[PDB]
């Protein structure tokens, strides 16, 4: 079975699966955990940076795409770079040509369409990375989950990566609670850190290990690392 | 060259002179400037003969393929193809085309595509060097919903004048009647229209 | 300015009785300055002869080109090209550069090895074939040559006679042209042999 | 150049003079301006010589190949469509003006084509610097329903108007008749009204007249 | 994708060999034998026509000896069609060289170019190599008489006498046995015919099954002459040497 | 999309064979028999019109094609491959020869052109060799009459007479017996008809046979008159009638 | 042998293209969606599985519009569906640009048709993992279509695909019989909401979200518009009622 | 223009080339060597457009040298000039032609005879006893047409040049700052460092 | 090795399996069709089968109008059939444009056949699993029927049939012609020719037809058109009053 239908993306299995795409998804899981949640005024990204050695850094997992948009990555870093960069251009284009900030919903459509291309043509490989996009546009706070399959979804909150299932259940519970953390950033963040810890196990989120990013009504997407997050550990 | 297309109660009529010149010499005195792009969509050509013939030929091609796939095209669509060619290649074309077609729903329709490549839908349209001389007359004598016989007269008189003053025009006056009845070819010789 | 008048030169060809003659001058100058007195303008590929007047660089380029084409032709065809055929090759080769021509005026002369018939032809710079039975002229002194030929020519001349006629046609025309002369060479061609003589002419 | 085309009750005929010129000098006193596009489709061309020649052969080539592909006789309208689209493409830079005629499975046809790619249809046509002299004649004698012999006369006369009245035309008259049922008949030098009178003297030179400096045999054999 | 049907014709075997070349050579080994012997006054090219019939037109035929230039000719062993492709491009290179330098192309220069083309299909492109081996017989004013040989690999070398095609090992030994530096064209002509005669996979060595050519500098002249023997000429020389 | 078959589909096997060329030949072996005989003043090529249904019109299917007015071809193998080959051949005759020299190509060269086309379908990326063998008969001023056979490998050879297809072996033998360098065109036409009869199971007449010749010029098939040098095509396909007449003298 | 199912353009011994068939599997495994043609327009509706409470309601839209009069809905690999619409969108713009008039539904159908069929011709591309239901109102009526991964498509009175295509089709067939005079835009909108609810049983495990859109010459002026608020609730209830 | 002279005597070829390099109103250099050695026995002098001049020369130099190493052989002067002509002949019909005129003088070791080639930027080649490019030719052709004999020794050749160079200094409007002379014979190429007063 | 069954290369026996399998696909729709020549027209009958009740019957067809004069009926899957139709239309339009006259039926066939022959030799393009029957009343050849297959083969018929039960229809027709001794239906009106066609279609298939079981196309001088449910019904009633 599978072994004969997983040689490349252009092949369908007898049941209708695209194993290469599936194996790509498998790289997301092996990736460190990250979480995103939004109220009606803000949206927050809390990502757990992973380290190789105790002599190595905790590889950055949050990329800014424009003053009003950003995302967190879980999987192959290079692929996130490629994709984030593409998004940065789409945002830029929208501004320069139409003097309009790119709708988060539309950024999602662009990401889906770009990924889909690497799953129908010979030679290419799917993207091996998951993305969580947050942003404040002409219709408020937004949170998007991007899967290499090409499937992009808008949620109130969510998480991806290893043990990501913990945070996701926690948020599926805390829903009614954080969704109302309007006007208060520090609360939405804390609410996020309390979701990300729901997927810990190995250690505890240190200072040079925690990474948070936020955007909203009067907050240009910004990223906090280290001392900046100390007050959240 | 003097050409015109007039919409009336039962459809539409296209008329033209039959003179093509290269300088003061009349290369052809029995020219047929009334070209068929489709069964019930014809056009009047003015300007570069080479250009208008080539343009027409390409349009006829497009409408023939259009028909193969989507049935009979509207007169508006025929106009859009001419327009697309004239506009897009404005720098290398010298064509003034009048497009006239007969629809069963829209009855008669006339579109004029001047030099720029812009499109104009009108009750009737006149074009060609001779047209300048009959702007006054045509404006004063045109009425909507005229009868076939009336319209054939309007065109016949107008063109006879255009031919009278413009040296680039002359020969015979050809016409094409487009109605639900089908297609009718008309011709009028000098001896008749000169003394109108 | 006019490429066909930078270097100067003339070529003429005539048909006789079972023979053909082709002659040219030896001048090669640059405007008024004469430079070479040995620049010949007649070449041959097998038994087919070609004379090229016009821009020197093109005269040379075309010869090299035709040597090239005739060589391959023989390797494939396994026989040397005939006047008629070569003429067609010249024509198409020239028109191939229709919008950036060679500034030459070619003349073909030879006898069909199969039918023994004499053959001469001329073309303009873009290749239009001018096939004449009597004579073909070309060069900066072409008007003079037309004058000489039209008068001094008569059918079926014999090799020794055609020679006298062609040489007098070339010689006297070249002398009414500031850009031609400075030497001259005539080719008398027959089925079995070909003689090449250098004429003695004014050196001014 | 002077070329004409005349339709007659059962076909069409085309004629042309035989003078070729470079500036005011006559280069060829008898060249053939009548070209065969296909066995029964002939073409008469004026304008840039090399152009009418090349364009004529090219389309002739394609017509032949098209004939073999479709297993049908070539149609004049096809030679007409190919010729014009080719000429148009070149914005008039290929100075070829032609009168194309012939008979095919659909009847007898007469057309004219200009270097820019525009085409005309008619019962009688003329092109060339002799165009007007000829057209004057045609506009004076043409009538509907001409017999093959009447057409040949009318055409032959039109080309003459050119020879005599136009400096760009002269020498002989060539004709080609295409009749709906038979083979096309080419009539090279159907008229030769300009034979040069015998020269007042002979200019044959006494051998030895020309001074030679060197001599030698040339190697033709490889 | 298509990667599934790709034979990867340009890869190395674990032993550092090129499969396709090796197999192409294997193909060449069943081709009619061709021999080239270089003497002091000329070169001789003899070849055995693989398969023939009574009805085969030998007059108009040629399948082993091709003229490249006027001073260079080749003997073929392998796919005739493949050979013709290379022959023609070879002929062009000669002409370019001429048109460029107004001098005939030196024999090795032409041989290297052709061999380089072959080497190409060996290292890139994913196409099969040419199933051809050539014996080049030429003359130039720098090395005079020369004999070369090239094969599918794109490798080429020079010889005094050499063979290609079928039974080369046998033919080479026989040649290495009776060749003498001071030889003469007529001698080589005979050596050549004998060699073929002893390696043929046929009953007898008749004229109808041969192609013969010599490149001499005909004393009464001073230039080089290529002669491609006609059926009749072969039949004679065949009897004379004593093979009737 | 995009042809990602940029590699050869025909390669050398360890044995030295080029499989696809071999198989293409096998395909030819199955094809209906066809032959060609060269006389002293003409050549004749003929084959069987194996109608694939009594409802089909055998005429709308010529196995014998004119390439130039003095060259004709016939085949054995996959008809479709032949059809496109004839097209390419007819065209190359112009593009590479008539348009350059103003005259149609001599038989050997045109054959050489066809052979080239076929050779390439043996090495170019992503293609299979042609499944046909051709017999091309023609005449040119400096080479007279000639007959050639072109194989899928791209190889071609000149013949006095030969046959390809189904019963080629048998037919080739029958030819060796009846051929001689003094045969007149009619003698060959006769011999041709005989050899072909052995390879035909059913009806043997002018409607089940296709035969053409390369002989004298037919000024009657020229289409026009007025040019002495133009005498007419040497290639002529025999009519169903002209065949039967010779069948009664069989 | 076997393996006829590993390359996309390959024909199996029985004349099939297994890769296309495998694509269908991916389609059948997807959400259910339908289309109902009425007397002057068409209605589209699709099931939207609520994977979790985190899915912002009403946000993740699925139905798409092409130009201004075409509505498209599909079952299977969503990304592939978007891809096909992007094409259709260009396909439509191109048509309008040249002919001025907005593209006729049938004409549009073949555009998608030809494009999809195209992805079954080469092994360098994968077939589409979606079945699409689309339609609209044009110069002469309303048209409903369904396109298969094979590129095959036909005009329908009612159409459905996805997990519960059978429940749906069953229902649809009833409607066709019990309304030989023609359903109405208002009617179809509710009827659709019901059929989605019924067909949701073959997935009754997860909760879903309804989504409808329509194009009616009278109700929307021939333009494609989504069913929202009141009219949506009214239809949601009409179903919620008959589900019991 | 600049002065470019070439003269073929009995067993050698002599090339005289002006030393001045002027741009505008200033004479920038007075020791310019308007020559390049293509091979041990082939020398090429050149004159023309400011940049094209050297660029072309060096380009041709590189090719000949590459040929020499590839074939381990020296191309005959005839062959080299044929190569150079073809280059110029290609150039003339290119986007921006090389505006350079050259004189190629070499000693053919196979024929044991010196050769002089004149080729202008159009690709016009011709072999001569003596040649020149530019306005110089207007004074030197008749000068040599008078004082020239084929059997002249290299020494007689240098005196013949001096005679030319003197005529040029007398009548030419420009100050070309003298010339540099070089001899090409069976023993290679050498430069006469004493012509500033020989 | 065994890949000689997946791509278009020769099998040791010299066969091209992919082309053979392509032929297999042409029967997938289980429809039969036949064409016959009138005195001055050409008729094509084809079974029309509409299984689903949800289908708009008016959109189900395997008969196409290629040009004002050419009609083509396909035997095989619809997506391939539509692909072939669009190409044929395109090809016919361009021909007229470039050559100045309507592309003849036989030529369009040869052209389409050639295109198919290419999918036979070049690997990356798969053959189309369809058989194309072209019809018209050529301005030079009169009534014409030309058919092409995945092999790239093509020929003209006096009449022909295609589909699963193709053989019974063929022998039926063969016999009728052995009898009539002529190569066509000696009828003046196409109405009677269409009837003849539908008639022999029944005799061979041993089945009765309703106005919605058939699909008819007629080619006449300067026009090829298809019949309506009613036009057919009228034809059915006519043959009803004879049996």
């Amino acid at each position: 079975f599978r072994n004969n239908y997983d040689g490349d993306t252009v092949t369908f299995s007898p049941t209708g699966r695209l194993f290469q795409v599936e194996y790509a998804l498998e790289a997301i899981k092996q990736g460190s955990v990250t979480v995103g949640l939004r109220s009606n005024t803000h949206a927050v990204l809390v990502a757990l940076k992973r380290n190789a050695d105790e002599l190595s850094s905790y590889q950055k997992k949050i990329i800014k795409c424009d003053e009003h948009m950003g995302l967190s990555l879980a999987g192959l870093a290079p692929d996130a770079r490629v994709l984030s960069n593409y998004l940065r251009q789409q945002c830029n284009y929208s501004s320069l040509v139409f003097n309009r900030k790119l709708a988060v919903e539309r950024a999602g459509h662009l990401l889906c369409d770009k990924a889909q291309k690497n799953t129908q043509s010979y030679g290419g490989r799917p993207y091996g990375v998951g993305l969580l996009i947050i942003g404040y546009d002409k219709s408020g706070a937004h949170l998007l989950e991007f899967q290499p399959s090409g499937n992009v979804t808008e949620l109130y909150g969510t998480a991806i990566g290893a043990r990501s299932q913990g945070a996701k259940t926690y948020l599926e519970r805390t829903l009614d609670t954080f969704i109302k953390i309007d006007g208060n950033p520090d609360e939405l963040i804390k609410a996020g850190v309390e979701a990300i810890s729901q997927s810990l196990r190995d250690e505890s989120l240190t200072v040079d290990n925690l990474s948070i990013a936020i955007v909203g009504k009067d907050t240009p997407f910004t990223i906090y690392d280290g001392e900046a997050v100390a007050k959240y550990i | 060259t003097s050409i015109m297309a007039v919409t009336f109660k039962d459809g539409v009529i296209l008329g033209a002179d039959s003179r093509t010149t290269t300088g003061a010499y009349i290369a052809n005195r029995v020219t047929d400037k009334l070209t068929r792009v489709h069964d019930k969509i014809w056009c009047c050509r003015s300007g570069s003969a080479a250009d208008t013939q080539a343009i027409a030929d390409i349009v006829q091609y497009h409408l023939e393929l259009y028909t193969s796939q989507y049935g009979t095209p509207s007169t508006e669509t025929a106009a859009s193809v001419f327009k697309e060619l004239c506009y897009e290649n404005k720098d290398n074309l010298t064509a003034g085309i009048i497009v006239a077609g007969y629809d069963d729903k829209n009855k008669g329709e006339v579109y004029t595509i001047p030099l720029g490549g812009s499109v104009h839908k009108l009750p009737y349209a006149i074009a060609g060097s001779g047209s300048t001389f009959i702007y006054g007359y045509c404006d004063k004598n045109f009425r909507e919903n005229m009868s076939k016989e009336e319209t054939v007269d309007f065109i016949k008189h107008s063109l006879s004048q255009a031919i009278k003053w413009d040296g680039s025009s002359g020969g015979v006056i050809r016409m094409v009647v487009l109605t639900a009845a089908g297609v009718e070819r008309l011709i009028f010789y000098p001896d008749e229209y000169e003394q109108l | 300015s006019d490429p066909s008048s930078i270097n100067g030169g003339i070529v003429v060809a005539m048909t006789g009785k079972d023979c053909v003659a082709i002659a040219c001058d030896l001048r090669l100058g640059s405007q008024s300055l004469g430079v070479s007195n040995k620049f010949e303008k007649i070449f041959h590929y097998g038994h087919v002869f070609l004379g090229i007047t016009g821009l020197a660089t093109d005269v040379t380029t075309l010869n090299e080109m035709f040597r090239y084409k005739t060589n391959l032709y023989k390797l494939k065809e396994e026989r040397a090209i005939e006047p008629e055929t070569f003429t067609q090759l010249v024509s198409s080769s020239l028109y191939e550069r229709r919008f950036g021509p060679y500034f030459v005026g070619p003349v073909v002369a030879g006898i069909n090895s199969k039918s023994g018939k004499p053959f001469i032809a001329g073309f303009d710079l873009i290749g239009c074939i001018d096939e004449a039975k009597d004579f073909i002229v070309s060069g900066t002194a072409s008007d003079q040559l037309f004058g000489m030929c039209e008068s001094l020519y008569e059918p079926n001349l014999e090799p020794e006679d055609l020679f006298e006629t062609i040489s007098q046609a070339l010689l006297n025309a070249a002398d009414r042209d500031a850009l031609s002369g400075w030497g001259a060479v005539v080719y008398i061609i027959k089925k079995d042999e070909v003689v090449k003589r250098y004429l003695k002419m004014r050196q001014d | 150049t002077t070329i004409v085309g005349v339709k007659f009750n059962n076909g069409v005929v085309i004629a042309a003079d035989t003078r070729s010129t470079q500036g005011p000098i006559v280069a060829d006193k008898n060249c053939a301006k009548l070209h065969r596009i296909s066995p029964k489709i002939w073409c008469a061309g004026a304008g840039t010589a090399a152009d009418t020649e090349a364009v004529t052969q090219l389309i002739g080539s394609n017509i032949e190949l098209h004939s073999l592909y479709t297993s049908r006789e070539p149609r004049v309208v096809s030679a007409l469509q190919m010729l014009k689209q080719h000429l148009f493409k070149y914005q008039g830079h290929i100075g070829a003006y032609l009168i194309v005629a012939g008979v095919d499975p659909t009847g007898s046809h007469l057309f004219s084509i200009h270097a820019h790619g525009s085409t005309d249809v008619g019962y009688y046509l003329s092109l060339g610097s002799g165009s007007l002299a000829a057209m004057a004649v045609l506009e004076s004698h043409w009538k509907q329903d001409l017999t093959k012999e009447e057409a040949i006369k009318l055409a032959s006369d039109a080309i003459q108007a050119g020879i005599w009245n136009d400096l760009g035309s002269g020498s002989n008259v060539d004709v080609c008749v295409m009749e709906i049922g038979k083979d096309a008949e080419y009539l090279r030098n159907y008229l030769t009204p300009n034979v040069r009178e015998e020269k007042q003297k002979s200019y044959k030179f006494p051998r030895g007249t020309t001074a030679v400096l060197k001599e030698s045999i040339v190697n033709i054999c490889d | 994708g298509s990667r599934r049907y790709d034979s990867r014709t340009t890869i190395f075997s674990p032993e550092g060999r090129l499969y396709q070349v090796e197999y192409a050579l294997e193909s060449i080994s069943h081709a009619g034998t061709a021999i080239g012997i270089m003497a002091s006054d000329g070169i001789v090219l003899a070849a055995e026509r693989k398969v023939t019939s009574t009805l085969l037109e030998q007059d108009t035929s040629t399948e082993k000896l091709y003229k490249l230039n006027d001073k260079i000719a080749v003997a073929v062993a392998g796919l005739t069609a493949d050979a013709e492709i290379l022959i023609n491009t070879a002929r062009i290179h000669a002409q370019n060289y001429l048109k460029t330098y107004n001098e005939d192309i030196p024999v090795e220069i032409l041989v290297r170019r052709l061999s380089d083309i072959k080497q190409g299909y060996t290292q890139h492109g994913g196409l099969r190599p040419f199933g051809v081996s050539f014996i080049y017989a030429g003359y130039d004013d720098r090395y005079g008489y020369q004999l070369y040989t090239s094969n599918p690999s794109g490798n080429y070398t020079g010889w005094k006498a050499i063979s290609v095609g079928a039974n080369t090992s046998a033919a080479q030994t026989l040649l290495q046995m009776d060749y003498k530096d001071d030889m003469k064209v007529d001698d080589a002509i005979e050596l050549a015919l004998k060699t073929l005669s002893k390696t043929t996979d046929s009953s007898a060595l008749t004229y109808d099954r041969l192609e013969f050519a010599t490149i001499r500098k005909g004393a009464n002249d001073g230039e080089v002459y290529q002669k491609i023997f006609k059926p009749q000429e072969i039949k004679d020389i065949l009897v004379k040497t004593g093979i009737t | 999309m995009t042809d990602r078959y940029s590699f050869s589909l025909t390669t050398f096997s360890p044995s030295g064979k080029l499989g696809q060329i071999d198989y293409a030949l096998t395909a030819v072996k199955q094809g209906v028999t066809s032959l060609g005989i060269k006389a002293t003043n003409g050549v004749v090529i003929a084959t069987e019109k194996k109608s694939s249904s009594p409802l089909a019109m055998s005429e709308t299917l010529s196995k014998v094609s004119l390439l130039t007015p003095d060259i004709g071809a016939v085949y054995s193998g996959m008809g479709p491959d032949y059809r496109v080959l004839v097209d390419k051949s007819r065209k190359v005759a112009h593009t590479s020869y008539k348009r350059i020299y103003g005259e149609y190509p001599p038989t050997k060269l045109l054959v050489s052109e066809v052979a080239k086309i076929m050779q390439e379908a043996t090495q170019s990326g992503g293609v299979r060799p042609f499944g046909v063998s051709l017999l091309i008969a023609g005449h040119d001023e400096f080479n007279g009459f000639s007959l050639y056979q072109v194989d899928p490998s791209g190889s071609y050879f000149p013949w006095k007479a030969t046959a390809i297809g189904k019963g080629s072996v048998a037919a080739k033998t029958f030819l060796e017996k009846r051929w001689n360098d003094e045969l007149e065109l009619e003698d060959a036409i006769h011999i041709a008809l005989l050899t072909l009869k052995e390879s035909v199971e059913g009806e043997f007449n002018g409607d089940t046979i296709e035969l053409a010749i390369i002989g004298d010029e037919n000024p009657d098939l020229l289409g026009y008159t007025g040019i002495p040098t133009d005498k007419g095509p040497r290639f002529r396909k025999l009519t169903s009638q002209e065949i039967n007449d010779r069948l009664e003298a069989l | 042998g076997t393996g006829y199912d590993l390359s996309n353009s390959v024909f199996s011994p029985d004349g099939r293209n297994f890769q296309v068939e495998y694509a269908v599997k991916a389609v059948e495994n997807g959400t259910t969606s339908i289309g109902i043609k009425c007397n002057d327009g068409v209605v589209f509706a699709v099931e939207k599985l609520i994977t979790s409470k985190l899915l912002v309601p009403q946000k993740n839209v699925k139905i798409q519009v092409v130009d201004r009069h075409i509505g498209c809905v599909y079952s299977g690999l969503i990304p592939d569906g978007r891809h096909l619409v992007n094409r259709g969108r260009e396909e439509a713009a191109s048509f309008k640009k040249l002919y001025k008039t907005p593209i006729p539904i049938p004409a549009f159908a073949d555009r998608l048709g030809q494009y999809v069929q195209a992805h079954t011709l080469y092994n360098s591309v994968r077939p589409f993992g979606v079945s699409t239901i689309f339609g609209g109102v044009d110069k002469n009526g309303a048209h409903l279509y369904m396109l298969e991964p094979s590129g095959s498509y036909w005009g329908y009175k009612g159409a459905a695909t996805g997990k519960g295509r059978q429940s749906a089709k069953a229902e649809l067939e009833k409607l066709v019989d019990h309304h030989p005079e023609g359903l109405s835009a208002r009617e179809a909108v509710k009827q659709a909401a019901k059929i989605i609810y019924l067909a949701h049983e073959d997935n009754k495990e997860k909760d879903f979200e309804l989504e409808i859109s329509w194009c009616s010459l009278s109700e929307t002026n021939g333009l494609h518009k989504f069913v929202k608020g009141d009219l949506l609730q009214e239809a949601i209830d009409f179903a919620q009622k008959e589900i019991n | 223009m600049d002065i470019i002279l070439g003269i073929r005597v009995q067993d050698s070829v002599i090339l005289a080339s002006s030393k001045a390099v002027t741009r505008g109103i200033s004479v920038l250099k007075d020791s310019d060597d308007k020559t390049r050695q293509l091979s041990p026995h082939t020398l090429m002098s050149f004159a023309g457009e400011a940049g094209d001049t050297v660029q072309f020369a060096e380009y041709i130099q590189a090719n000949i040298q590459l040929y020499s190493i590839r074939e381990d052989y020296e191309l005959s002067p005839q062959a080299v000039s044929s190569f150079v002509r073809q280059e110029l002949a290609k150039s003339i019909r290119s986007r921006r032609p090389y505006q350079v005129n050259v004189l190629i003088g070499g000693y053919d070791k196979k024929k044991n005879k010196p050769e002089l080639y004149q080729i202008d930027y159009l690709g016009t080649k011709v072999e001569l006893p003596y040649g020149a490019h530019g306005y110089s030719g207007f004074y030197t052709f008749s000068l040599l047409d008078h004082h020239y004999r084929p059997d002249m020794t290299t020494e007689e050749g240098l005196d013949l040049l001096k005679l030319c160079v003197q005529e040029l200094e007398k009548r030419m409007p420009m100050d070309f700052k003298g010339v540099i002379v070089k001899i090409v014979d069976k023993d290679g190429i050498r430069q006469v460092d004493d012509f500033q007063a020989q | 090795a065994g890949y000689d069954r997946h791509i278009t290369i020769f099998s040791p026996e010299g066969r091209l399996y992919q082309v053979e399998y392509a032929f297999k696909a042409t029967n997938q729709t289980n429809i039969n069709s036949l064409a016959v020549r009138g005195k001055d027209c050409t008729v094509v009958i084809s079974q029309k089968k509409v299984p689903d009740k949800l289908l708009d019957p008016t959109t189900v067809s395997y008969i196409f109008c290629i040009s004002r004069t050419i009609g083509m009926v396909v035997n095989g899957p619809i997506p391939d059939a539509r692909n072939a139709a669009l190409r044929a239309k395109a090809e016919a339009a361009e021909f007229r444009y470039k050559y100045g006259y309507d592309m003849p039926c036989d030529v369009l066939a040869k052209r389409m056949a050639n295109l198919s022959q290419i999918y036979t030799q070049r690997a990356y393009m798969r053959p189309l699993g369809v058989i194309l029957t072209f019809v018209s009343v050529d301005e030079e050849l009169g009534p014409s029927i030309y058919k092409t297959d995945p092999a790239g083969y093509y020929v003209g018929y006096k009449a022909t049939a295609t589909g699963p039960k193709q053989q019974e229809i063929t022998t039926n027709l063969e016999n009728h012609f052995k009898k009539s001794k002529i190569d066509h239906i000696n009828e003046e009106s196409w109405e009677k020719v269409v009837e003849f066609a539908i008639t022999h279609m029944i005799d061979a298939l041993g089945t009765e037809f309703s106005k919605n079981d058939l699909e008819v196309g007629v080619a006449t001088k300067d026009k090829f058109f298809t019949l309506s449910a009613e036009n057919i019904e009228e034809r059915l009633v006519a043959i009803a009053e004879q049996d």
